[PDB]
């Protein structure tokens, strides 16, 4: 029953702090991995921060370097991340989700938490490109996604499903490869730049947005997803 | 397969520049672990031999080899050879490794096909093998975990190299 739960989230002017906390239960907290990632409104995830086990070895995005401090404690199986001299692009939900290795890389999420909103307002790195920026679609068609990533990746890359409301899902990883329960209408393929994602036959449940994501290569990355609608 | 290289490579570094070290032996099983030995440091790229002499049977052999991503930023470029270890092992031909597959070279020997209920690879962290009660005649067999071309600011990773020297025992 491995659960992350997130807390604190609020509204703050610019230019203000906020604390946020992730509870972990269901899992061996000292030997995870666990990473700060949040999702401002119309766009997709951006990793944030992460932290070892250990609190040795310690790594922030470049957006929120110098402003935002990550902290773990084991004992309380809880993560913090002390936001300051927020930004109005700082809003968003901020996710904590557990790091797996899958394949030959470990830049890849098991486990997200509901998200804990945070509003800020008063009134070099791969870019993922993906298309098209919306289907809809009815049930028993064939839907394919892209996604083009701005540097060579091999088969690196990842894509998450994130059902209206909920954390994404990751789906396939290697590019091709399915993991456990997922179902066989859906493919992946690619490798260098060029990705896709297919569907044969879309069923209700598909309805959602999917999200493809490069795990070569610090920083963590994702595209800006493509909603998929079933009429 | 058919895969070439060579202990030093890149690193442009003599064997007596090595860091050499032995593996921490658990009883029945040695292990030769490269979790922290490999992290970029400033003094890179240095070099990392792990040395495994087997003269007793039915040791068990573990390899830790971290991977990409396992920690940010520090592991990026890392390789390890063989790729299908630890069924496919390096042996010094000439003066020039190259692969071999390990059950050729010592027979009986047992591969586990998962290791912790994963696969059996360095693509999942770790490798192991099992050598047999009987060994003829004296083996010796290289693995390979290369973090020598991960750069991060000023700092270069390690090269780590698993040399396995196994003496005959057995009837």
């Amino acid at each position: 029953e491995v659960q992350l739960v997130e807390s604190g989230g609020g509204l703050v002017k610019p230019g203000g702090s906020l604390r946020l906390s992730c509870a972990a239960s269901g899992f061996n907290f000292i030997s995870s991995y666990i990473s700060w990632v949040r999702q401002a409104p119309g766009k997709g995830p951006e990793w944030v921060s992460s932290i070892t086990s250990t609190s040795t070895d310690i790594h922030y995005a470049d957006s929120v370097k110098g402003r935002f401090t990550i902290s773990r404690d084991n004992a309380k199986a809880s993560l913090f991340l002390q936001m300051n001299s927020l930004r109005v692009e700082d809003t968003g939900v901020y996710y904590c989700a557990r790091r797996y290795c899958r394949g030959g890389t470990c830049y890849l999420f098991d486990h997200w938490g509901q998200g804990t909103p945070v509003i800020v307002s008063s009134g070099s790195d791969i870019q993922m490109t993906q298309s098209p920026s919306s289907v809809s679609a009815s049930v028993g068609d064939r839907v394919t996604i892209t996604c083009r990533a701005s540097q060579a990746i091999s088969s690196w890359l990842a894509w998450y499903q994130q059902k209206p409301g909920k954390a994404p899902k990751l789906l396939i990883y290697g590019a091709s490869s399915l993991e456990s329960g997922v179902p066989s209408r859906f493919s992946g393929s690619g490798s260098g730049t060029d990705f896709t994602l297919t569907i044969n036959s879309l069923q209700p449940e598909d309805f959602a947005t999917y999200y493809c994501q490069q795990a070569a290569r610090f920083p963590i990355t994702f595209g800006q997803g493509t909603r998929l609608e079933i009429k | 397969l058919s895969y070439e290289t060579t202990e030093s490579g890149d690193t442009a570094v003599s064997e007596d520049s090595y860091d050499k070290y032995a593996s921490q032996n658990t009883n029945k099983e040695y292990v030769c672990d490269f979790t922290d030995q490999l992290k970029p440091t400033e003094s890179g790229p240095k070099v990392k031999k792990c040395e495994v002499k087997v003269n007793e049977p039915l040791i068990k052999v573990k390899i830790i080899c971290p991977l990409k991503g396992s920690v940010e930023k520090l592991y990026d470029n890392i390789e390890y050879v063989p790729k299908k270890s630890p069924y496919v092992v390096l042996t010094k031909e000439e003066t020039k490794l190259k692969e071999k597959l390990l059950s050729k070279l010592i027979y009986g020997l047992l591969i586990s096909p998962t290791v912790n209920e994963k696969e059996n690879n360095f693509k999942e962290g770790v490798i192991e093998f099992t050598l047999p009660p009987v060994v003829h005649k004296a083996t010796v067999f290289y693995f390979i975990c290369d973090n020598s071309k991960t750069e991060d600011d000023n700092k270069k990773g390690n090269r780590g190299i698993v040399e396995v020297y196994v003496e005959p025992y057995g009837n």
